[PDB]
């Protein structure tokens, strides 16, 4: 029962996900418990479980920040598992987003993060984001580094380092290629042929051991220039999740 | 002797500190060896430093 419908959370917490009481019973959880939620491709995070009777069976509430982090939209499906082993981050470095600090003066740390981390115990993970509203503005922050790794809790013992260059928002997608199967159209048979020969030897390597064969290694794609061959290879590599070179 | 690594102008310019920083060189929120990577060690005009660790001949 780890597949739940996505709903727009009313609250303004980026590390809180609401579940139905029947769903909470099925998942065998408690109010305030932290659970790991995995969405599309290889993106996942941790959220604080909340009890919501108004939520219908097989439904959950997540704010827009969580959906953006998981690369999902409203009404999608995610996989939720218990996360009781999450520990406390002894030392975390976090830097603001450049476009969110346009002319904002004063100690951004005390102004924004300190109210947002006064015994909040919000679970954090590498690459996560969270928006904090201070005064009449809102500023986003990203999980630049955490110790111990990977996912932990930002408690009082945590030491926050807010010194570093602003995180320009454009480079997250301009200088990086995060493309999935949804970015490829008009070529389904070729995509299936590539996947059945690339993912299967890696995602499920014990099948070939069971059947006692050595799957083919090399794969030569060719076609007219401009048909997206490089894009197809990038998408397959990203979806597989294995290290790509 | 102590001056072969830890002497005058070795503490004024923390060669050990620079060496350890170069070894663990990251923003990230004792022995010196010549297997690693160099780090810039700039000194103003007119200063010489002969405190680099000795290596002895090849025997
Ligand atoms: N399904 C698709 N088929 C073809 N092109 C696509 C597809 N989806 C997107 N595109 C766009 O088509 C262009 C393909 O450029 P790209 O260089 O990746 O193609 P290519 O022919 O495989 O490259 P090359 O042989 O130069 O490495 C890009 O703009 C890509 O965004």
């Amino acid at each position: 029962d780890n597949m739940l419908l996505v709903d727009d959370a009313i609250n303004d917490d980026n590390s809180v996900i609401a579940i139905n009481s029947n769903t909470m019973d099925k998942l065998e959880l408690f109010r305030g418990d932290t659970v790991l939620v995995k969405g599309k491709k290889r993106k996942d995070t941790v959220l604080i479980v909340l009890i919501d009777d108004e939520l219908e069976d097989g439904a959950c509430r997540i704010n827009r920040v969580v959906r953006n982090n998981l690369r999902i939209r409203l009404g999608d499906l995610v996989t939720i598992h218990p996360c009781p082993d999450i520990k406390y981050a002894t030392r975390i470095s976090v830097l603001p987003i450049a476009d969110t600090i346009e002319g904002i003066t004063g100690n951004l740390f005390d102004v924004f993060l300190k109210p947002y981390f006064v015994e909040a115990y919000r679970p954090v993970r590498k690459g996560d984001h969270f928006v904090v509203r201070g005064g009449m503005r809102q500023v986003e922050f990203k999980v630049v580094d955490v110790e111990p790794e990977e996912y932990a809790v930002v408690a009082q013992d945590t030491i926050i380092h807010w010194e570093g260059e602003p995180i320009n928002r454009e480079d997250e997608e301009n200088n990086m290629n995060e493309v999935g199967y949804d970015d490829i159209g008009g070529c389904r048979k070729q995509m299936a042929q590539i996947r059945e020969m690339v993912e299967l030897p890696l995602r499920h390597p014990q099948l070939f051991k069971a059947i006692g064969i050595k799957p083919p290694r090399g794969v030569l794609m060719y076609g007219p220039p401009g048909t997206g061959k490089t894009l197809m290879a990038r998408a397959v590599a990203n979806e597989t999740g294995a290290f790509f070179f | 002797p102590s001056v072969l690594g830890q002497g005058s102008m070795s503490t004024r310019i923390d060669y050990a500190g620079i060496a350890n920083s170069s070894r663990n060189k990251l923003s990230k929120f004792m022995k010196i060896t010549f297997d690693g990577e160099p780090a810039k060690l700039d000194l103003p005009e007119g200063q010489l430093f002969f405190g680099f660790p000795m290596v002895l001949p090849k025997e």
